[PDB]
RNA sequence: AAACUCCAGUUGACACAAAAUAGACUACGAAAGUGGCUUUAACAUAUCUGAACACACAAUAGCUAAGACCCAAACUGGGAUUAGAUACCCCACUAUGCUUAGCCCUAAACCUCAACAGUUAAAUCAACAAAACUGCUCGCCAGAACACUACGAGCCACAGCUUAAAACUCAAA
């Protein structure tokens, strides 16, 4: 949360997207229902923080591998 | 200093007989128990014993035991307010230890991990 | 209920509003302004702003009423007050020079004091301890003992021991007996006081 | 009164029976002299870490 | 000086006096708080019986003796027989964890006696005799 | 018996405040363990039952000490949210 | 309620019984087991493994004999509860528990997880419990029940222990 503001601004500055909020189950593995059938998922996910707030791996790390999305992580 | 746990439970490396036989695994939980209810202390009992002792001598007349009755009456009024003040104030008022509901919101932010991830 | 929670009960006190602004405290002043915004319930018929209004005599009339016949209960109440009044005037003309100074002729002062001499101080309340109910002596609240005083007076008169005596003559005789700390209603308070002093060993079961 | 002395092992049982018959001896005990028991040097208290791997790392 | 909770040892001389009497001279109130009764016996420093009272001697029977009201009544009755013999200050020696353990001490105060000390002499063995078997009630 | 009287388990009363002396005395007997010992000695506790109780009391202590040690370690984080809004 | 009433309380004298706290320690010993004090003797083995029966041990209960006796206490007796109560609750008392000398040889004798040596990598592992394996050896086990039985043999054991089947039966346990 400390860096949530900074990351969101950079994404807008570089014409890219961000998700620093609570990850609702299904963003990636169920995008068709949530967004629509013709939705286009990310081609690259950059993890600035791979852990969540209870010191466990972010769910998107595992969900991005299921959707064959390459991940970059610190 | 928390007591040791080396060579206490029955295991394969431990050659000696077990010292402890816990029925529940010794693993901290992610919550604490809810505070129990207190039995409470009866009030105005000393004023209530000298007022019922005067009736016996005065054959249960309320004209000679007036002073005793006031003690038993005024006390009841004071005790009544204290019970009302204590109930609301303790929960709303923050003194010393926290309440289970507020302490379990803090233990769920730093849960105990007995597994690997 | 046809009133909403917003509706507030009315204040019939006539000397409250007249109070000068100079006396109004900061907290009270605020209250007065606040009430303006609030919705007020319509005053019920029973209570007016009269100078003869007595809330204790109105509650005693309602506790005698049967089937909503308030004209008869009030009639009985006023007859009783007149009966207490005429009996004391008869005891005042026939009294000695020094006995007339200690004879109360105001029936209200007699009604309020008679009921206060019957109010019990402690009662028996069943408390559950060890899966059993124990009648432990408990300090009755102010209202409870005020209610019992009225209930006992009305039950005693209703009790069918007086073969052919009208309520005003019965109630006036009981009100004058409790005024002098005599009679069955007073005795009924002692019997409850003798049972709360026999069961004093169980005066710790209660917590409050 | 303390009496430090040297004696054979068989003299203790014979001397404990002599002190029981003397009328001026309230109580008398014979113990191994504490100065014939060297005290091993200590380096200090060794901290003990909480026990680990007592339960399997499984999600119960 | 200050106030210590430890009893004044007899040998060493002190200045603590009660009605001109040393701690040793004060009479003793032996309270036996049992589970179904409470016996009280007041004695002098020279082991001379001054007063005896118990719940049974005060007209209580069976389960009324194992209450705090009966123990207090026996304390008032023992504080009235010893107050006629010149007893004001006492040393309490309570024995037992019964209901009338503290209630008898209050009854002694409601009889005109002033308590200067509270001694506990509850029999505790360093294993000796075997108690009765546990019960299923 | 053979020891001096009025030394052991004796508490003196200050300014006629007997209640405080009895509360003080009862706190000395509970901290030393006499109170519970006197209650467990009323009925014979069989070795097997006493060994089952000592283990339960030792495992509860261990758990309660660690549970308390974590509550005092995480009480620093009971302050207001510094990133309110994120 | 019964029981006792040479009863209870204080003080003092006074054990062939049992060993608060320490012990939040985690030790000794083959196990069983062992937690008051002192003293004496004293705790196998310079490869491992190795027995229902050889050899020596083995909680409690129990037998035989002679002693002791505070308390506890199967049986029994009394009191109460209950539809009944050969039970649970109360009281009392005995065998027994102690010692000595012999016997008996059992246990949920279960840390239900053999001894020795070794590893933490790989396929981690049905589940649960106390993570998963390797090497070597002894012992044991092959549906349930009949069966901690019957017979035989052996044993200071004579209502006993050890070893230990089958037939009828089921399609599950
Ligand atoms: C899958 N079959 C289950 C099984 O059925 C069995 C059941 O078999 C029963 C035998 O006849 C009887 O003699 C037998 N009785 C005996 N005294 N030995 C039963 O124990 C047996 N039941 C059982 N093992 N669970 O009854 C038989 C007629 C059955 O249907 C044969 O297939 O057991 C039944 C319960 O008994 C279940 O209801 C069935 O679902
Ligand atoms: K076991
Ligand atoms: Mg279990
Ligand atoms: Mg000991
Ligand atoms: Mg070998
Ligand atoms: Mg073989
Ligand atoms: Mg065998
Ligand atoms: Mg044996
Ligand atoms: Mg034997
Ligand atoms: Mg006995
Ligand atoms: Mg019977
Ligand atoms: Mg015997
Ligand atoms: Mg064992
Ligand atoms: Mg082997
Ligand atoms: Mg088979
Ligand atoms: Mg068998
Ligand atoms: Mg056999
Ligand atoms: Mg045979």
């Amino acid at each position: 949360r400390q860096f949530s503001y900074l990351i969101e601004n950079m994404a807008r500055d570089c014409g890219e997207y961000a998700h620093t909020r609570y990850f609702r189950g299904g963003m990636l593995t169920n995008a068709r229902l949530l967004f629509g059938p013709t939705v286009r998922l990310p081609d690259l996910i950059i993890f600035l923080h791979t852990l969540n707030n209870i010191f466990e791996p972010h769910v998107a790390v595992r969900d991005a591998a299921k959707m064959n999305i390459p991940t970059v992580g610190i | 200093a928390t007591p040791s746990l080396r060579g206490r439970l029955a295991r394969f490396g431990n050659p000696r007989k077990p010292v402890l036989k816990p029925n529940k695994p010794l693993i901290l939980a992610n919550r604490v128990g809810e505070r129990r209810r207190e039995k409470g202390e009866a009030t105005c009992i000393t004023e209530m014993s000298v007022m019922m002792a005067c009736w016996k001598q005065n054959e249960f007349r309320d004209d000679a035991c007036r002073k005793e009755i006031q003690g038993f009456l005024d006390c009841a009024a004071r005790a009544q307010e204290a019970r009302k003040m204590r109930s609301i104030q303790e929960t709303l008022g923050e003194s010393g230890s926290l309440l289970p509901n507020k302490l379990n919101k803090l233990l769920q932010r730093f849960p105990n991990k007995p597994y690997l991830s | 209920s046809r009133y909403s929670p917003e509706f507030k009960d009315p204040l019939i006190d006539k000397e409250y509003y007249r109070k000068p602004v100079e006396e109004l405290t900061e907290e009270e002043k605020y209250v007065r302004e606040l009430k303006k915004t609030q919705l007020i319930k319509a005053a019920p018929a029973g209570k007016t702003s009269s100078v003869f209004e007595d809330p204790v005599i109105s509650k005693f009339t309602n506790m005698m009423m049967i089937g909503g016949n308030k004209v008869l209960a009030r009639s009985l109440m006023i007859q009783t007050l007149e009966a207490v009044k005429r009996k004391q005037f008869e005891k005042y003309h026939a009294a000695s020079a020094e006995e007339q100074a200690t004879i109360e002729r105001n029936p209200y002062t007699i009604f309020h004091q008679a009921l206060k001499n019957c109010e019990p101080m402690i009662g028996l309340v069943p408390i559950l301890k060890g899966g059993r109910f124990y009648q432990v002596p408990v300090p009755l609240p102010d209202r409870r003992r005020r209610f019992l005083a009225m209930k006992w007076m009305i039950t005693e008169c209703r009790d069918k021991k007086h073969q052919r005596t009208l309520m005003p003559e019965k109630l006036s005789h009981k009100l004058l007996e409790a005024f002098h700390n005599q009679g069955p209603v007073i005795k009924r308070k002692h019997d409850l006081h003798k049972m709360a002093e026999a069961n004093r060993a169980l005066a710790h079961y209660r917590w409050w | 009164f303390l009496v430090d002395f040297y004696a054979p092992t068989a003299a203790v049982e014979s001397m404990v029976e002599h002190l029981s018959r003397d009328i001026d001896v309230i109580r008398g005990n014979i113990v191994k002299h504490p100065l014939t028991q060297e005290l091993k040097e200590c380096e200090g208290i060794v901290p003990v870490p909480l026990a680990e791997k007592l339960y399997s790392t499984k999600k119960r | 000086t200050k106030f210590s909770i430890y009893p004044p040892i007899p040998g060493e001389e002190s200045s603590l006096r009660w009605a001109g009497k040393k701690f040793e001279e004060i009479p003793i109130a032996h309270i036996k708080a049992s589970h179904n009764n409470t016996q009280i016996q007041v004695v002098s420093a020279s082991n001379e019986p001054l007063a005896f009272a118990s719940c049974g001697t005060e007209g209580f029977r069976n389960a009324k003796k194992g209450t705090g009201i009966a123990a207090q009544t026996a304390g008032i009755a023992a504080a009235a027989r010893a107050k006629q013999k010149g007893v004001i200050h006492i040393r309490v020696v309570v024995k037992g964890l019964g209901p009338g353990r503290l209630s008898a001490m209050h009854g002694l105060i409601m009889g005109g006696l002033e308590v200067i000390s509270i001694t506990d002499n509850t029999p505790i063995p360093h294993n000796g005799c075997r108690p009765r078997k546990a019960r299923k009630l | 018996a053979k020891h001096l009287k009025f030394i052991a388990r004796t508490v003196m009363v200050q300014e006629g405040n007997v209640e405080s002396a009895y509360r003080t005395l009862n706190r000395i007997l509970t901290m030393d363990g006499l109170i519970e010992d006197i209650k467990h000695r009323r009925y014979y506790e069989k070795p097997c039952r006493r060994r089952q109780r000592e283990s339960y009391e030792r495992c509860r202590r261990i758990y309660n000490m660690e549970m308390a040690r974590k509550i005092n370690f995480l009480m620093r984080k009971n302050r207001a949210d510094p990133w309110q809004g994120c």
